[PDB]
């Protein structure tokens, strides 16, 4: 897994590579590793996939209850925060969550990274997963508060392709999606095979 | 990996904490914030396990500040000491122990400046100034050196400022940047961060 | 049970038309030592389903005990239902994963034995709760010694006669008691049928030992 | 330890060693290891010393309670499944190898072994204890169907000499006891009581 | 009077009549129907409709393939009960493999729910049941009561007015054993049918049909579904 | 008020709560028990309440362990729970003691389960009497009754419900200890049939079971056959 | 089981 | 002096009678079912200018797909709505999907005779609620209207009015109704019997409204789109 | 340590169709180097319109699908329908990880029609991580039958053809054909092939015979 | 059982409760009970009603109830409940110390107990306790306190009142004799022999009569000191010498 | 520990 977010002018870009393993064996190169938390608020996904993917649709039921009850959108703050208090119980049972939600609220444009060590930490950009160092080069090259939107979209996109190629736990396509005041959107989904066409 | 420091004048408390968020061989975060502000005049510094050091020290922050409300006035700094001191022993030999290291600073109306040093065993130390973290082992000397009692504040950051540039030359973690705040009669201050 | 202590290797089973046999001897190990030289690891259940126990045998005596006062109970109500041999069977099943899946287990392999409406019952359950049906069984040494001569008969002819399947069962108890160290040559032998279930023994096989003049 | 228990038409004849052990020191030489159950009912131990001792006052309490309550004497086979009961419910806590023999008015003289997991079978004669694995080939060749009871003391003292001669972790005094409807009665052999076989010089 | 309001209170003619009184919660609930043959069970009900507008209450659920029940009485104390029985029923397919024969799942009816009747503060359930069933032993219909009892039944009726659907189910009983499911169905819905006033006919919104028998798992008529067996009352 | 909880005893040392559940006992229609050379006969007036009902519908006679039978009158989901209890009792003294339970000691053991509930605010009274009765041939033919209050006696004869005193002086006249099981039967049916009250209460069931040398000691229901000829017996003995 |  | 759980001699739970007397001292409430959607009228009952008419909820969201309108002892009803809301949200996560509103009604429906003093936890119900509650919504089953009351019984109705005057509002509704009307038709016919039975001259303030369609999710009516609405009336 | 896990062996497949679905699994029961059976299938039939296929430790396959069955029943008593197949697979997610710290040794592969009649096939790890796929293999031979699926059914690594709807001849010829090569090779796959077919008109079952050795 | 269950924790028809009530009324006929508020000090003055001859004199005091090293408290109603609450206060104080490591704020010792008074009235169908309390102390927050606690759970600080028998009639005397700000600990023990030689009316003022405690500050450690009968005496003698100046 |  390779995942990666980013706080600029425009919102917060969240992108992902595709690949479950088991071991060595490729066990998919279709999984939505994005999660979509509410239409304002996504959660990605690193580690193990049933931990993730648990953890994070409890986060969801979670905020809709919470909006039911106060009559508005929880915060990526709160949101965040709900999160950890509920993996923090779990410390040293082996559960394998890394996790970056992405939003945007009263505050602005949000991103906080969370997992099940007890981390929880806001940031201007992150990268999670195996692949993550990979990522965070050439992202960190190329990042800028002042990126224009498009040229936001090609760093995430070129960043998780790089981190898909040195990695072999990383791989099959990157999907893309962009944090928006009026909420999120799904901007594409790339195949690595076609993308590396492009880049040469 | 953290870095905490207090240098306790007479009449105030100079406190300086790493900006670091360290996973693997990666830094993750370069302005992280390890002070936690319990009430006008007592700061936490919380270092320590994930997960642990911000559920120990957001749990004594709302206690804290729940006794202000109860009770309309603050507990002294000495008194919130042995009250984060109680938590931690209580729970050490418990199902939740808090693997977390810390330094309370805070002002006093009447006992003046204090500076206290709890581990995660929970020993309790009062001291005129000390330090957390690998860190530690190349400025506590610095600090023997140099401290006075009478130390002013301008002269209290320039200790803090020897220390931390021994920790540029020395040190093998990249820990260029801290938060630096100081506690006096007229509350928590914050100063400019000291960078490289 | 984490340890097992006297214990009781293979237990045989064939279906026939019209019934089912099972096979077991008559003894109690206590590791390498024949220590309880007349001990039944077979059980009547009901007037339809036979029950025979390997391993722990103190845990099968905890299992007749708990089987038959559930039997006792449903002969109470004289109402017309009984526990057929499929439904003991799944009792067992779930009897042993329940146990091993608090991490203390029976520590038996058993082979149900059973005829009602008709129809052969014959089903195998493990400690861990493994189950599953098949036309002849053979637990422990029985599985590699016994089933692969069962299994080579059933194929050659699926529907056995029940002499057929009794010779059959006393060559597999031969061939336990040459090569089995934990084996024993005095077995019971049982069987159910529409009349019921009668068991038999205790019974001997005959050896011959001419291959010790056969080394030269 | 080595303990035995044998039938005879009327009653039963239970022996043991006298020996309790730490490693190789011997705490008691002189341990009495068979213990009155109830007035026609004993009980023999083998293996841990406590764990024995603690099942045995437990069962005596539950059976003399339950006596009281029918206003008859126990039954043999009711005594040997409380044993029964509680070394199976708790085998994993206990070491515990146990023989039960005695005479009750419906079954006569009767011998169970209760053997470490809690198993309980009747035997026409039982042998337990670590001494016990020195003796199966000799009562398997000395044992006779219909033995009087002198024959079965006889029996029972030759066999627990022959085990205390060879196993290091029995010896000392051979207790034995017989019972049977007319009550109980115990006897010790020591020294040049207990029966002698010659060490086999050149 | 001082022996009405406690359960646990014995009157002096060696009565309870907080039991009596709970009897009578499943006295005033709209009539229903149980009837058998040598093959099926069937259950027949009048579901009361508060408004003109309102769908009608239901009152036929499903218990098992094997199993299914008519209500009268507190619709909250027939859903607990319902629970219960499917619990039970699931319980008896997880343990044994097969279905939970219906006198044992009627006598822990009984067991259950006497338990309340004698306890301080607690209460009888206040509903009664027709329970249809097909297993080993064949066809049943039972009866259950807020007083615990339970009786197994050629047929019957409980509810409103339900000695009329009584006395016209022991006028045909002898004819029940032998026919096949449309008469069953007609005899039943006729049963039912005494119980109404004169003015008022069985219609598509207010009669619920439920049948169970050797060739069919529990079914529940509804709405349209019950027009095929009320044309041809002829 | 001083009849309102079993846990009250009124001026003159009473507890009425128990009084008034025997009450229920005695409204009921009338079991009998005898006892004789070679086991133990039931017999219950069972009143039909509708034609509705299916023949065999509320049994008041029970097995509660192989060996055992239950004979019952009174409120009849009290009698089924009891019963249920008894089956418990035999069940665990098997479990504990590896043997069958005696009969005595069955019935002294639900008695004070019967007994627990007249002391107390908390819980009520059985509304229930019932017989328990056994064979063996260790410990012979044994009836025991138990009432309301927990009380639990053995006897030869015994009757329980509303005919109760009519059906003793019928019972007393048997010389019971000289008969066996398929001559009591008969003479069973025979005093139900006596004690019935045709004019009040119109048709009833006759319902019997038995335990003794000739079921080998299991609590068994009287066959078929031989009900009916006794029941037809007990008809033109009446004439 | 599986990673991501 | 009784016990909760004492049955009176017509076979009735006094205090479930009681809190059916409970029903008629709150507001009217209107549910109406069409087959283009669910409509959902309440009577705020202002009972002074300075009170805040906003802060009155009479009206609430359970899911998207889901109002809930409730009458009687208003602080009864929010334990059985966060019942409603949490049960939805569970079945959401277990099953991905939508809960029909039968079952949302069925599950807040079983708690309502789980009151009494002696079986069960240190504190729980110490008597049953006194509120009654229409569920509006939109399943695979279309638009669905359900009414529920204190005793546990619930029922779907194609129209059902509840409160101080249901009998008046329910004879209107039978008048009015019919199966093909449309869901426009209904919001009117709604208010113009809220108008009748009202204490106070209806306005955009001491009103709500709000609809479920087969389209949309859950709509509170605004001041705007009331005042719409209340000019035909 | 007594160890509460045997592997027993089992390979599962499932295709979706654009109308049908099909789930496929050997029929060798496994217990180190001996067979205990010749013929224990791993499909269940859990509706008219799905099936579920499971291996892996066969205490634990039948446990769970046991409380599948269970809880198919508590539902349709609850919501008076029949679950979904998406809905089975979302609830199997919730149970698997139920035990997460004591896991259903299985693995499970759904196969059914979605609400529009199309195929649908959910696969699992056993903790319940799961998604929705158009084919998958699972168990003792998936690594051997997974590859030919990719490039025969998903079309990958070829160019110059024509990406055509999956016919469920083709499909079925495919099924046969990938048993038969694990078979060859995984010791635990063999004695016969069970193939449930899953459309409108409802289950039928094809079965084919496997090597013995 | 509801037939016997007298209903301790409910509301009358008027929202009274009324075995707090019935309590107050308990305490209403206990020994006078005073406390005064000085700059230099605090007291606590009582009536015995241990007195009868052949009693034995075993403790320092009969109704002086010291609670931490800053702390005292005197009580008035039934005994035994006193000594119920008065060991809670100790545990209370000692739990804040252990805690904290200072002594507990006066206002937060009594209103800890207040608490536990307050659910005897609201749950749990028990009596309450039929106490109030005088507490006397000093803490770095608020130097000099005097609280006064009933059984209804409620408190409030004064600089002087009284609890018991004649009360009104007590405070009535103190509103007008004390001097707001005024006042020392020599001048309060006068006012408070003249608070209680008024309202003993049955009969004459004895020192085996009463029982004074004073609360005091000395090299920054609190003093409290039960008086002896020596002092006592010698205090009713200065009241009675100046009743004799009072017209002349 | 102690045996026998
Ligand atoms: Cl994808
Ligand atoms: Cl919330
Ligand atoms: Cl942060
Ligand atoms: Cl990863
Ligand atoms: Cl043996
Ligand atoms: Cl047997
Ligand atoms: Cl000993
Ligand atoms: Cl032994
Ligand atoms: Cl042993
Ligand atoms: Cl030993
Ligand atoms: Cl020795
Ligand atoms: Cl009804
Ligand atoms: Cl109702
Ligand atoms: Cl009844
Ligand atoms: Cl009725
Ligand atoms: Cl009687
Ligand atoms: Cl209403
Ligand atoms: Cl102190
Ligand atoms: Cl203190
Ligand atoms: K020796
Ligand atoms: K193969
Ligand atoms: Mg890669
Ligand atoms: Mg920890
Ligand atoms: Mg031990
Ligand atoms: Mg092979």
């Amino acid at each position: 897994t390779t995942t990666l977010a980013f706080k600029f002018r425009h919102g917060v870009i969240v992108a992902a590579d595709s690949r479950a393993t088991a071991g060595a064996y490729i066990a998919s190169q279709t999984v939505k590793k994005v999660i979509e938390i509410n239409p304002y608020l996504l959660g990605t996904m690193a580690g193990g996939a049933a931990d993730c993917s648990f953890w994070e649709r409890l986060l969801a039921r979670q905020c809709r209850i919470y909006e039911l009850r106060n009559k508005e959108r929880i915060s990526v703050a709160a949101a965040s925060k709900l999160l950890a208090n509920m993996v923090y119980q779990y410390k040293g049972m082996g559960l394998s969550m890394g996790t970056m939600i992405c939003g945007w609220d009263k505050r602005g444009p949000g991103l906080y990274y969370v997992d099940s060590e007890g981390n929880r930490i806001s940031g201007a950009t992150f990268s999670v997963g195996s692949g993550s160092v990979y990522a965070y080069g050439v992202m960190d090259r190329g990042y800028s508060y002042d990126l224009e939107v498009e040229q936001a979209y090609d760093l995430a996109r070129r960043a998780i392709y790089q981190a898909t190629y040195r990695d072999a736990y990383s791989g099959g396509a990157v999907n893309l999606y962009h944090v928006r005041e009026d909420g999120w959107i799904r901007v594409s989904s790339d195949n690595v095979a076609d993308l590396h066409e492009k880049y040469s | 990996m953290e870095y905490l420091i207090g240098i306790q004048g007479p009449d105030y408390v100079l406190v300086a904490s790493d900006r670091v968020a360290a996973s693997n061989i990666v830094q993750m975060k370069d302005d992280h914030d390890k002070m936690f502000k319990m009430s006008e005049k007592i700061l936490l510094l919380c270092v320590g396990e994930a997960g642990d050091t911000v559920q120990f020290a957001e749990y004594i922050q709302k206690n804290v500040q729940l006794y202000k409300m109860r009770n309309g006035y603050e507990l002294s700094p000495t008194a919130a000491a042995n009250f984060t001191r109680r938590n931690l022993a209580d729970c050490l030999r418990s199902r939740t122990p808090y693997h977390v290291n810390l330094l309370l600073a805070g002002y006093d109306e009447h006992e003046g400046p204090a500076l206290y040093y709890m581990d995660y065993l929970a020993a309790l130390a009062k001291a005129p100034f000390a330090a957390h973290g690998y860190g530690a082992f190349l400025t506590l000397s610095i600090l023997d050196r140099y401290y006075t009692p009478t130390i002013s504040r301008e002269r209290a950051v320039e200790l803090l400022r020897k220390c931390l540039e021994e920790l540029q030359k020395r040190f093998i973690l990249n820990l260029p940047t801290f938060s630096v705040r100081i506690i006096d009669k007229n509350g928590i201050h914050d100063l400019d961060n000291i960078s490289f | 049970t984490q340890n097992p202590m006297v214990t009781g290797t293979s237990v045989l089973g064939v279906k026939f038309e019209g019934g089912v046999v099972i096979a077991a001897d008559m003894l109690g190990s206590y590791g390498s030592l024949a220590r309880f030289r007349n001990i039944s690891r077979i059980m009547r259940v009901n007037n339809s389903t036979m029950l025979g126990a390997s391993g722990d045998y103190a845990d099968f005596q905890y299992l007749k005990q708990v089987l038959g006062q559930m039997v006792i109970d449903e002969e109470l109500l004289g109402d017309g239902h009984s526990y057929s041999p499929r439904a003991i069977h799944s009792w067992l099943t779930r009897a042993m994963y329940s146990r091993r899946s608090k991490m203390n287990p029976l520590w038996n392999t058993m082979v149900i034995g059973g005829y009602a409406d008709g129809e052969s019952f014959l089903g195998y359950v493990d400690m861990l709760g493994v189950a599953y049906e098949a036309p002849s069984l053979a637990t422990g040494y029985g599985a590699y010694l016994a089933q692969p001569l069962l299994r080579e008969v059933l194929e050659k002819q699926p529907v056995l006669s029940q002499t057929e399947a009794r010779d059959l069962v006393e060559r597999c108890m031969r061939v336990l008691y040459y090569r089995d160290a934990r084996s024993y040559n005095r077995f019971q032998i049982a069987t159910v049928t529409e009349k019921g279930v009668e068991i038999e023994g205790p019974l001997s096989t005959e050896t011959n030992w001419d291959i010790a003049h056969m080394i030269s | 330890t080595t303990i035995m228990a044998v039938q005879f038409d009327g009653g039963v004849v239970l022996g043991a060693d006298s020996r309790t052990t730490t490693g190789s020191y011997i705490a008691n030489r002189v341990t009495d290891k068979l213990t009155p159950i109830h007035d026609r009912i004993f009980c023999c131990r083998s293996g841990s010393a406590a764990d024995t001792q603690a099942v045995a006052d437990a069962v005596t309490y539950q059976l003399g309670f339950h006596s009281i309550e029918l206003n008859e004497p126990p039954l043999v086979h009711t005594a040997a499944s409380l044993f029964k009961e509680m070394c199976y419910r708790y085998r994993e806590d206990l070491m515990a190898g146990i023989i039960i023999a005695g005479w009750d008015p419906q079954e006569g003289g009767q011998v169970y072994s209760v053997p470490m997991g809690g198993m309980m079978v009747r035997q026409s004669f039982a042998i337990g204890g670590s001494g016990s694995s020195y003796i199966y080939g000799y009562v398997d060749a000395t044992y006779r169907e219909g033995m009087t009871k002198e024959e079965c003391l006889q029996f029972t003292a030759n066999a627990l000499a022959l085990a205390m001669e060879r196993d290091g972790s029995s010896g000392g005094v051979i207790r034995l006891a017989a019972i049977a409807e007319s009550g109980v009665e115990r006897q010790v052999l020591l020294g040049d009581q207990i029966p002698k076989f010659a060490v086999a010089t050149l | 009077n001082q022996y009405d309001n406690d359960v646990t209170v014995w009157s002096p003619q060696g009565r309870i009549h907080q039991i009596e009184y709970a009897m009578e919660a499943v006295k005033q609930g709209s009539a229903t129907v149980g009837l058998k043959s040598k093959t099926h069970a069937v259950l027949v009900a009048l579901k009361r409709a508060q408004s003109e507008l309102a769908a009608h209450q239901k009152k036929i659920l499903h218990v098992d393939n094997h199993i299914g029940i008519s209500i009268a009485g507190l619709t909250a104390d027939a859903r607990l009960l319902c629970n219960f029985m499917r619990q039970e029923c699931l319980d008896s397919r997880f343990v044994f493999d097969r279905p939970l024969p219906v006198s044992r799942l009627v006598s822990l009816i009984g067991s259950k729910t006497q338990i309340p009747t004698q306890r301080y503060g607690r209460r009888p359930y206040g509903v009664g049941l027709l329970i249809a069933g097909y297993d080993d032993m064949g066809p049943h219909i039972f009866q259950t009561c807020p007083s615990a009892n339970y009786f197994d039944c050629r047929a019957m009726s409980i509810g409103a007015r339900s000695q009329s659907a009584r006395t016209y189910l022991e006028r045909h009983m002898s004819e029940f054993m032998e026919c096949n499911l449309n008469e069953l169905v007609k005899h039943g819905l006729r049963a039912l049918r005494e119980t109404l006033p004169a003015e008022q006919d069985l219609t598509t919104k207010n009669v619920s049909i439920g049948i169970v028998g050797k060739d069919l798992e529990f079914t529940i008529y509804d709405d349209d579904d019950v027009s095929p067996f009320l044309e041809g009352l002829e | 008020g001083y009849d309102l909880s079993a846990s009250t005893f009124s001026p003159d040392g009473r507890v009425f709560q128990v009084e008034y559940a025997m009450k229920a006992v005695e409204n009921s229609s009338t079991a009998i028990g005898i006892r004789c050379k070679d086991g133990v006969v039931f017999g219950v007036e069972k009143l039909v309440l509708s034609k509705l009902y299916e023949e065999g519908s509320n049994k008041r006679l029970f097995n509660v362990d192989r060996h055992v039978g239950m004979a019952v009158a009174g409120l009849l989901a009290d009698a089924r729970s009891l019963a249920d209890i008894a089956r418990e009792e035999a069940s665990n003294f098997r479990s504990n003691f590896g043997y069958n339970i005696p009969l005595k000691h069955l019935a002294d053991r639900v008695a004070m389960y019967v007994h627990a509930y007249t002391l107390y605010s908390a819980v009520r009274p059985f509304g229930c009497s019932f017989m328990l009765g056994s064979y063996s041939v260790n410990d012979g033919a044994q009836l025991y009754m138990i009432d309301p209050s927990g009380v639990s006696y053995g006897y030869w004869g015994c009757a329980i419900g509303k005919a109760r005193q009519a059906a003793k002086t019928e019972i007393e006249k048997l010389q019971m200890k000289e008969m066996t099981c398929r001559d009591i039967v008969k003479e069973v049916a025979k005093i139900i049939y006596i004690v019935h009250d045709e004019v009040k209460d119109k048709a009833f069931e006759l319902e019997l079971s038995w335990v003794g040398e000739l079921t080998n000691g299991r609590h068994e229901i009287v066959p078929k056959d031989i009900r009916e000829e006794a029941e037809k017996y007990a008809k033109e003995s009446l004439k | 089981i599986i990673t991501x | 002096d009784r016990g909760v759980n004492t049955f009176s001699p017509e076979g009735r739970l006094f205090q479930v009678e009681y809190a059916i007397e409970a029903i008629k001292l709150g507001s009217t409430a209107i549910g109406i079912q069409t087959s283009e959607g669910v409509c959902l009228a309440v009577e705020k009952r202002i009972t002074s200018p300075l009170m805040e008419p906003s802060s009155i909820e009479k009206i609430v969201e359970i899911d998207a797909h889901i109002g809930c309108a409730m009458s009687g002892l208003i602080a009864d009803a929010k334990t059985l709505i966060d019942k409603a809301r949490v049960e939805t949200q569970n079945h959401w996560f277990t099953y991905n999907e939508t809960m029909t509103v039968e079952s949302v009604t069925q599950a807040v429906s079983n708690l309502a005779l789980q009151f009494g003093e002696e079986d069960a936890d240190p504190g729980a119900m110490s008597r049953p609620f006194g509120v009654a509650l229409l569920f509006g919504g939109v399943d695979e089953k279309g638009p669905q209207l359900f009414h529920m009351d204190p005793s546990g019984t619930f029922v779907q109705c194609d129209a059902r009015a509840i409160g101080s005057a249901s009998e008046g509002a329910q004879s209107s509704l039978q008048e009015v109704y019919h199966k093909s009307m449309t869901l426009k038709e209904a919001i009117k016919s709604s208010l113009i019997i809220l108008k009748q039975v009202m204490e106070e001259k209806l306005n955009a303030t001491n009103i709500e409204l709000a609809t479920v369609q087969p389209g949309q999710n859950f709509h509170m009516f605004t001041k705007e789109e009331l005042e719409e609405v209340i000019k035909d009336i | 340590r007594f160890s509460p896990y045997v592997f027993n062996g089992g390979t599962i497949l499932a295709i979706a169709g654009e109308d049908f679905a099909i789930v496929a699994s050997d029929t060798r029961l496994s217990e180190g180097f001996s067979i205990h059976t010749r013929d224990s299938p791993k499909c269940y039939k859990l509706t008219d319109k799905t099936v579920i296929g499971c291996s892996g430790f066969h205490g634990d396959c039948l446990t769970l699908t046991k409380i599948i069955e269970a809880r198919l029943k508590m539902y349709k008593h609850s919501n008076n329908k029949a679950m979904t197949t998406g809905a089975i697979a979302a609830m199997l997610s919730t149970i698997l990880y139920s035990r997460r710290f004591f896991p259903y040794y299985v693995y499970n592969i759904i196969g059914g029609l979605d609400e529009e009649g199309k195929g649908a096939v959910y696969s699992f790890d056993p903790v319940g991580s799961y998604q929705r796929d158009s084919f998958k293999a699972g168990g003792s031979a998936s690594a051997m039958l997974q590859p030919l699926l990719d490039n025969q059914v998903g079309f990958k690594n070829m160019q110059n053809v024509e990406h055509v709807p999956l016919s469920l001849d083709r499909a079925m010829r495919l099924v046969k054909d990938v048993f038969i090569s694990a078979a060859e090779r995984d010791v635990y796959t063999g004695d016969a092939l069970r193939i449930c077919i899953v459309t409108k008109e409802g289950i039928r079952e094809e079965t084919v015979s496997l090597r013995k050795d | 059982s509801r037939r016997y269950d007298s209903r301790t924790t409910i509301f009358s028809p008027e929202g009274r409760l009324y075995q707090v009530e019935y309590a107050m009324e308990a305490i209403g006929h206990a020994g006078t009970c005073l406390g005064i508020l000085a700059n230099d000090g605090v007291l606590l003055a009582a009536e015995r009603r241990n007195i009868h001859k052949l009693l034995d004199e075993v403790f320092f005091s009969e109704k002086i109830y010291k609670l931490n090293e800053d702390m005292a408290c005197s009580v008035a109603g039934i005994t035994s409940d006193a000594n119920v609450l008065t060991n809670e206060l100790r545990l209370i104080a000692q739990r804040y110390l252990l805690q904290y490591q200072e002594p507990i704020p006066c206002e937060q010792l009594v209103t800890a107990l207040c608490d536990i008074k307050q659910a005897y009235t609201q749950f749990g169908g028990k009596r309450p306790f039929g106490v109030s309390l005088l507490y006397i102390g000093w803490d770095k927050h608020y130097g000099f306190q005097l609280y006064q606690s009933d059984p209804s759970g409620n408190y409030g600080g004064w600089k002087a009142t009284c609890i018991g028998n004649n009360s009104a009639a007590a405070v009535s005397m103190l509103k007008q004799d004390y001097k707001e700000g005024e006042m020392t600990l020599k001048s309060a023990l006068a006012l408070a022999i003249k608070v209680l030689n008024k309202t003993m009316d049955v009969s004459k003022l004895s020192a085996e009569k009463v029982e004074i405690a004073t609360l005091t500050r000395e090299n920054g450690k609190t003093v409290i000191r039960v008086l002896k009968q020596k002092e006592v005496e010698q205090l009713i003698k200065k009241h009675e010498e100046e009743e004799a100046k009072a017209e002349r």
